[PDB]
């Protein structure tokens, strides 16, 4: 019954061949983002900011003429997939600096695509190896470490912090449908640290041995909840029984303004078959049954009092200060 | 102007774009070099014949999502498509070759599968993209392409097949 | 009808020729039982009632090894049949001598002799019985191969082979041995159909009968490579893909140390070193967790650190301080102070006397190594050597009693 | 002869893992009843030698498949009990064989008696979340189907993909049903009113041993308060404490978890596949057994009804 | 919903003279409905004085008054759905009948009553005022709910053995029961203190024990009873303060619930307008008016049992329902 959620199966053969109302850009960046040849929060977030970048100078006259025209984009955008809180407080940043400059076109068409720089520079990439700083020094010399699924901050640290002589031992836990673990496993194996692999109901044999379970944020709500990948507050959970300590890194812009008390609200429902196990499979053709219904959430929610640390770009802060540094921050 | 579709030198294709300009609304293999003056954003080279109305939306989403250098459509040529059925890795024209169709072990390490087809369809509905015909200022591409990954007016270039 | 096997309990080869000398190759321990128990184990667990060994190298160890063992007891419901016979010299006369004594009535199973696989052999070989009557004897074997990745440790470049196949029923229209080839020559004409090199070769040939007609008539075939090239270029070899079940087979020790560390990982699952398959009362073990194995009465000592992918034997009292990982250790054997041992073998009864760092090795039985030595990787060390108390062996030393096949003697370098 | 060859034909079995776990118990019972018959012995103490020997390489065969010592040590309790109201006897080979008669008819019932407790466990508009593919949880799912209408949401376990086949049966029964991903336990919990699961093994103190999922399950079930009910017959009530010095633990081919198609990383990374997960006795709200939805803490008594505490260790 | 459990709001159907049920058996069920018998043990005095008027009334015998007493109760539980008290009764007379063996028999039989009610009604409330009695030091604050004629018994009886103790009366709508416990508090001289359940965590702060009543202890250790309970019970935890229940071992009922849901009674929701904002309730269709007579407390709520064979840790009810099989 997660019936107000859209749930999705290609948004391309109805419109127009050449380029239509939405911009070129905007229908290839669509189209990955449904296909899915981006998955990262962050990579999302940067995916739409520099195909955006395209839109800017394309873009001929300014502020509330560009301010009505971005909506189409990402109204075909969220169609694609649902926008998380990376893309959301980029699109809220972005109409803030437009509607901010007004009075040459010219000068101002660069200053924006300049400024949209700017903004991954001091909040996704000098935020990120700010992050790595924090949590170098609390990756101790000799510990376990319990990740989840591919994270291209969490990968950033554990590789930045093996590059500086740490030798810790990671244990990816991954889930299904999605088995991106499998990414954030491969690239970190490249790196030398040893490894281990399981999947998520062996979340609590493996938990024993486990010092710290590092997770990712695909945004941080405005109560201090971590809204993630489905498996992280179920891991969360056990790791709190398994009392292991259990720490989130996200960048600030991230944070975003929307409380959630529960697991279902705004959790995105992606396409049911790909729960299709291809054994032999016996769920193939699961729309034969009319009682049988498939579920397949995207996000998950836990609560603040499941988690630790928050590695913030400035400070680690206890998940209590998530409506602190939404205050201290615009 | 994402896309700017060039006919050879015919209302089957003028037509089959239901697009608003060709370069048969102006008129002026090598056609396309003689067709630089035009504004070289992503062409889309279509054929004089043989082409039956199949739906552009999904070749032209095999350049828009993969963003493929190139992107062709097929309905004595051997063509070697990836396990996913959507990747060009082998295309050899020429039959004439000696008796042996040799295949760099490279590309069986990266790709494993390779599935052969025997003697598709050429439709010669190319989607290059725009430095392809500048990399050809400074078939005869297609066959080359294939061959240039594992040359560079931009990366490692990627070529997608439809069927 | 019953499902029989021929097993070639002779390896036709000189690779593992410092150890083959005086060990037969299907005898020497993989995870502290021999070669020749997985794949008559595999052989069983398949559902094979008729085994056939034939054995011509050393055959009085292979057949007095296999009387104490699992399958010659009456229980067994897999006959082993030991064939001795000192006139074989491959698999083509081992195989064409099944044809002098009509051994086999239908669909037999050869494996090779030290094939490592949980394998079951009922989809494959009922599909080769469907396309064996309905296309009126046209295929003859049904080769299994596993659904590899072409850089797997398991894939070692001298048993590296690619195929073009039909792909709508698996029909091997090319195969070749890609030993050293850059560019792989796929003839025409087999078109008018993959070509696949994630097929590990696995060595699980389901060849019916007519196969030993096959090299009964045409002397010149030595083995299965030469039998599938020389058909290749004339009737029919099928395939059968398998991706959810193991198969190796140990032809060199690189193959070897692959196919070892993956029975101690549990990739061979029914076949795992504390399930005792072989059923004796001296290799019971104990999987604890990071895939740790323990004998009975082993006696750790103190602070010694076991780090994962530890096999360790009956008897195998350890020092301490020590930082035994990703090894096999052996039905009994003496383990020093402050010793390293990573991705080593140690076969049953060692002296490794103290603070020796081995790297990547093969120690074999009875073997004698002193204080403060330091066995660089891929060092083999064979039956009852000695090396001195200040070595330090170069990276691929091999050492035997037999100066003439290994590069040392009974001590340690430079010395007789 | 022909025991003998069915004999180790059930151990053979029992290794290499070639049906149901009653099934398990019933094929114990008539292997069982064949020990005891078609062997010579003069008292009870020798059949009671051949008993345990025999359970004890069965036990070891597998030692994570317990159904098959928990009817070993059924079948010594009945023989120490028949023999006791009798104190070489000649009418005890009969006495025991009617016993486990009595056994292999309160078997074939099990299902039944916890089907027929459905009504009493499941309402109206109710949503119940399972885990695994058990036999005994469907009939219970299938019983209380019949007379009122609800929502299960069966979370598959995520190796071997057996919640799917669970939601195959429950939906061709009329249940509304939803396949989850096992990621999703903590997110959908929420919802969810009770949670009905199956084991493998009940240990003695009220843990049990069962699907990988389930501890990960029960501490969800635990924090959102749901209750977490247990359908399992007294086959699979095992006298065994989770001790640390014996392994229940069973681990399977990390071909399940990471495919061998990975290729040279794989000669790295450690994959572990367990498939059972210990779940302790204090996230357990009711044991539904065949005779009864007795606590966890009566577990011990119901040991002491079934299994003499000289047979516990074999 | 609660739509298996019954609402009700009887005896306009059958005859002055009824034959087709027993008078002292109408006279019961008549009682019950209006609300003139209530309490766990005063309906089953009620229910076995009944009985013992029905069999003194019998005229031929095992199979037969079964089968004729069998409507009875399914009189009984029309008229007001019966306590797990009165079905062990009816339990424990049927298994008596049956084992009737071939107008002595009716002697026999309505004897057996008297030992059933002296014995396992009054004899076990000795046993367990006595237990009770150690629990209740000088000084000390207890707080009970409702009205129990157990709990009120061992308050009074432990007052007049000289214990020098206070009690708090905590109470619910819309049966308001617990002022009968708190004016028979005062006729004993125990000082005393009333107020409503929304009041407790008020006065947890001060309480020392509380000491609550059951009306039935099922097979799992949860304790049904009135529907207070198990609210007051938590609240009682949260203030870290004991629970105390008391029962008879006869209650014990081999049923076993989890939640508060599976058998609980309703009784006529016009209970619960107060003087009046709620008097047309009928009339709005989208409300209802919803009283639970029951509710069970889980077994990790409740610190000890009473019993007339000792105190038990109400994990441990199992042994006693085994033991007294």
């Amino acid at each position: 019954l997660f019936s107000h959620l859209p749930q999705y199966s290609s948004l391309t053969q109805f419109m127009s061949i050449p380029s239509s109302v939405i911009h070129p850009a905007m229908v290839r960046l669509g189209l990955q983002y449904s296909q899915g040849l981006v998955s990262g929060s962050n990579a999302r977030c940067i995916a739409l900011l520099r195909a955006l970048q395209q839109v800017i100078q394309d873009y001929t006259t300014l502020s509330r003429d560009l301010v009505n025209k971005l909506k189409p984009y990402m109204s075909f955008l969220t169609q694609c997939r649902p926008l998380s809180a990376s893309m959301h407080n980029a699109i809220k940043f972005l109409n803030k600096e437009i509607t901010s400059v007004g009075s040459r076109e010219e000068e101002a068409k660069s200053e924006l695509r300049a400024a949209i720089d700017r903004y991954v520079q001091e909040k996704i990439v000098l935020a990120a190896q700010a992050i790595s700083r924090f949590a170098y020094q609390k990756i101790s010399n000799g510990d376990v470490i319990l990740v989840y699924g591919c994270s291209s901050l969490v990968s950033r640290i554990l590789q930045e912090a093996w590059t500086e002589g740490r030798r810790f031992r990671v244990v990816v836990v991954d889930s299904r449908p999605w088995l991106e673990g499998r990414h954030t496993l491969r690239s970190l194996v490249h790196a030398g640290v040893p490894a281990s692999y399981l999947l998520i109901p062996a979340a609590s044999y493996v938990l024993p041995e486990v010092s710290k379970v590092l997770l990712g944020a695909h945004a941080l709500l405005a109560n201090g909840s971590v809204m993630s990948r489905v498996g992280t507050a179920q891991l969360a959970l056990v790791a709190r029984a398994h009392n292991v300590p259990v720490l989130v890194c996200c960048e600030t812009y991230k944070f975003c303004e929307r409380v959630q008390t529960d697991a279902f609200v705004s959790n995105e429902l992606d396409d049911p078959d790909d729960l299709q196990c291809k054994r032999h499979v016996a769920l193939a053709n699961w729309q034969n049954h009319a009682s049988l219904r498939l579920l397949n959430l995207v996000y998950d929610v836990t609560p603040p009092e499941l988690v630790d640390l928050v590695i913030t770009e400035l400070g680690m802060i206890p998940c209590s200060s998530v409506p602190v540094v939404l205050r201290v921050k615009s | 102007m994402e896309f700017q579709a060039v006919v050879m030198a015919i209302w089957y294709p003028l037509n089959l774009l239901e697009f608003e300009e060709v370069i048969v609304i102006v008129c002026i293999a090598d056609s396309l070099r003689y067709i630089y003056p035009k504004l070289k954003t992503d062409v889309l080279v279509l054929s004089c014949d043989l082409i039956t109305d199949v739906a552009l939306h999904e070749v032209v989403d095999l350049f828009r999502a993969y963003d493929a250098s190139l992107a062709m459509l097929m309905r004595r040529d051997f063509i070697g498509v990836d396990s996913t059925g959507k990747r060009l890795l082998f295309m050899a024209n020429e039959a004439d070759l000696d008796e042996e169709l040799v295949i760099k072990g490279s590309i069986l390490q990266k790709h494993p599968r390779i599935r052969f087809h025997t003697g598709l369809v050429d439709a010669h509905l190319y989607c290059l993209k725009k430095y392809i015909v500048d990399f050809l200022m400074e078939s005869e591409l297609i066959p080359y392409l294939v061959r240039k990954q594992f040359a560079s007016s931009q990366k490692s270039l990627d070529i997608y097949s439809f069927i | 009808p019953p499902l029989q096997a021929v097993l070639v309990a002779d390896s036709f080869d000189r690779r593992f020729f410092p150890i083959s000398k005086d060990q037969p190759r299907v005898l020497l321990p993989l995870a502290n039982v021999a070669l020749i128990d997985y794949t008559l184990e595999f052989l069983t667990a398949t559902g094979v009632q008729e085994t056939f060994v034939f054995c011509c190298w050393k055959a009085a160890q292979i057949k007095e090894h296999l009387l104490k063992s699992k399958w010659c007891r009456p229980t067994s419901l897999n006959v082993v049949r030991i064939i001795t016979s000192e006139l074989y010299r491959s698999l083509g006369d081992v195989l064409r001598d099944v044809d002098a004594k009509a051994l086999v009535r239908s669909d037999f199973l050869l494996v090779y002799g030290d094939v490592i696989s949980n394998i079951n052999i009922t989809r494959a070989l009922e599909e080769h019985r469907l396309r064996r009557k309905l296309e009126k004897n046209v295929s003859v074997m049904t080769m299994i191969f596993k659904e590899s990745s072409p850089s797997h440790p398991t894939r070692c470049h001298e048993d590296n082979v690619v195929v073009a196949v039909d792909s709508t029923t698996n029909r091997v229209l090319h195969f070749q041995k890609t030993q050293g080839l850059r560019r792989f020559a796929f003839p025409l004409s087999l078109f008018q159909v993959e070509v696949r090199y994630d097929l590990l070769d696995c060595h699980i040939s389901i060849c019916s009968p007519q196969v030993a007609q096959l090299f009964t008539d045409n002397f010149d075939y030595q083995t299965r490579d030469d039998f599938v090239r020389g058909l290749l270029v004339n009737n029919q070899i099928h395939m059968h893909v398998t991706a959810k079940e193991y198969g190796a087979r140990v032809s060199n020790l690189h193959m070897y140390s692959a196919v070892c560390a993956d029975v101690i990982r549990r990739w061979v699952y029914p076949l795992t070193p504390e399930a005792n398959f072989t059923d004796s009362t001296t290799q019971s073990c104990t999987h604890s967790r990071h895939n740790i194995y323990r004998g009975p009465e082993v006696s750790l000592g103190h602070g010694s650190i076991l780090e994962e992918n530890v096999l360790l034997g009956s008897g195998t009292v350890i020092g301490s301080n020590c930082f035994i990982t990703n090894s096999v250790i052996g039905p009994g054997c003496h383990i020093g102070d402050n010793v390293v041992l990573d991705q080593t073998y140690l076969w049953q009864g060692v002296r490794v006397a103290a603070g020796a760092q081995i790297h990547q090795s093969l120690l074999c039985d009875n073997a004698e190594v002193k204080e403060r030595v330091t066995l660089k990787p891929r060092s083999v060390l064979t039956s009852q050597v000695v090396v001195g108390p200040n070595i330090t062996l170069p990276e691929g030393s091999v050492i035997s009693l037999h100066p003439p096949d290994a590069e040392e003697d009974e001590d340690d370098g430079e010395f007789s | 002869s022909e025991l003998s060859e069915r004999i180790e034909s059930f151990v053979e079995t029992l290794k290499r893992g070639g049906r149901s776990s009653e099934e398990m118990a019933r094929e114990t019972l008539g292997l069982l009843r064949q020990i005891i018959t078609d062997h010579r012995w003069s008292n009870a103490g020798e059949l009671m030698e051949l008993i345990r020997r025999e359970g004890r390489r069965m036990t070891a065969a597998q030692p994570s498949e317990t159904t098959v010592g928990n009817m070993v040590r059924r079948v010594l309790k009945i023989i120490r009990e028949e023999y006791g109201r009798l104190h070489h006897y000649a009418q005890l080979q009969s006495n025991i064989i009617e016993a486990i008669n009595e056994l292999l008819v309160e078997l074939e019932g099990t299902m039944e008696n916890i089907a027929a407790q459905a009504l009493e466990h499941i309402h109206s508009n109710e949503v119940i979340m399972t885990i695994g593919f058990s036999r005994t949880v469907e009939a219970f799912l299938k019983e209380a189907a019949r007379k009122r209408k609800f929502h299960v949401i069966v979370a598959e376990c995520a190796p071997f993909c057996q919640g799917h086949e669970m939601a195959v049966n429950l939906s061709k029964a009329g249940i509304e049903t939803t396949v989850m991903t096992d990621a999703a336990i903590f997110a959908v919990m929420s919802r969810v009113n009770k949670v009905i699961i199956g084991t493998k093994t009940i240990l003695a103190n009220g843990a049990l041993r069962a699907v990988t999922g389930t501890h990960t399950l029960a501490l969800a079930a635990k924090h959102h308060s749901t209750p977490l009910i247990v359908c399992a017959p007294m086959f699979k009530l095992s006298p065994q404490f989770p001790n640390e010095e014996d392994s229940f633990h069973k681990f399977v081919a990390p071909e399940e978890v990471l495919p061998f198609t990975e290729g040279d990383i794989l000669e790295k990374v450690s994959v572990h596949c367990p498939v059972f997960d210990y779940v302790p006795p204090e996230l357990i709200t009711l044991f539904i057994s065949n005779i009864g939805g007795n606590a966890p803490s009566y577990i011990y008594r119901l040991m002491s009804e079934l299994y003499h505490p000289d047979d516990h260790v074999l």
